[PDB]
């Protein structure tokens, strides 16, 4: 391993990032709900950065 | 016809194959109505002081 390598991979796995909403229109079949998908990318814990 | 990739018989693969493109709107999520009709509402409001 490189520190570069070190560096790159929390970029990527400790973010959070943009994810949509389920229903949403313009949706041809009308669903009742609207549903916003969450995500907790940053990692809050030392286990999790290990 | 943007192009997405050359299919080596020198077709190109375009977003017409994979996708519809049309003038929309940029968000879907919210209209305005004035009585029973629809209207666009503009609402102001006032800078302080």
């Amino acid at each position: 391993v490189t520190a570069n390598d070190v560096i790159n991979a929390v970029n990527d796995q400790n973010a959070q990032y943009a994810t949509g909403k389920i229903g949403e229109e313009p949706v041809v079949n009308k669903s009742p709900q609207v549903i916003s998908i969450t995500m907790q990318g940053r990692l809050q814990t030392p286990q999790e950065f290990e | 016809n943007i192009i997405l990739r050359v299919n080596e018989d020198k077709s190109f693969l375009r977003i017409k194959d994979v996708a519809k493109v049309e003038i929309g709107a940029e968000q879907y999520n919210s209209t305005g109505r004035l009585n029973t009709s629809a209207a666009v509402p503009i609402i102001i409001n006032l800078q302080s002081g």
